[PDB]
């Protein structure tokens, strides 16, 4: 669920912890929680690093 | 041959066969342990009730 | 900007009769056995 | 664990073999092999394929 929930916003190397491209402060780590994230504000900004 | 597991291996550069014995013998004891668990006879001791 | 994920674990628990291997530690054991 | 060793790098096209961008020679054959194999050095040379 984490996986499809970050997407290609977020390719995991897979020690334990995802590798977020893109910023994810307090509030996005808080949305990602809770399960309402959505990538569409971040996906432009996480395809190009 | 690697067991009752394995990982066979074929390359395009480096064609052969090779092991991965990390997995597979941890695997081989798990299935070798099973096997001394249940193959473990009880202690009770039947007599010879009817004749 | 990176997020992890896991479980716990506890200093001492109980090794407990498994079907795959016997002994296994586990975080908390009960008794059914009085 | 081959998924998070060789990560974006190499892909898959439903067979099990991996179709790494990079030219895998024998010592990548290896440390791939041995849980030693890092995505950092390669990721540029595998990126653009
Ligand atoms: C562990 O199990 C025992 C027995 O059910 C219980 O009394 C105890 O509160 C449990 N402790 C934890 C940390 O779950």
């Amino acid at each position: 669920r984490v996986k499809r929930q970050l997407r290609e916003n977020a390719e995991e190397d897979g020690t334990g912890c995802f590798e977020i491209f893109h910023k994810c402060d307090d509030d996005c780590m808080a949305s990602i929680r809770n399960n309402t994230y959505d990538h569409s504000k971040y996906r432009e900004e996480a395809m190009q690093n | 041959i690697d067991g009752w597991y394995g990982f066979r291996h074929q390359n395009a550069q480096g064609e052969g066969t090779a092991a991965d014995y990390k997995s597979t013998q941890s695997a081989i004891d798990c299935i070798t342990g099973k096997l001394n668990r249940l193959i473990e006879k009880t202690n009770q001791q039947f007599e010879l009730i009817d004749n | 900007d990176k997020i992890c994920l896991g479980h716990h674990a506890v200093s001492n628990g109980t090794k407990v009769n498994t079907l795959c291997e016997r002994g296994v530690e586990v975080v908390n054991a009960t008794e059914t056995v009085e």
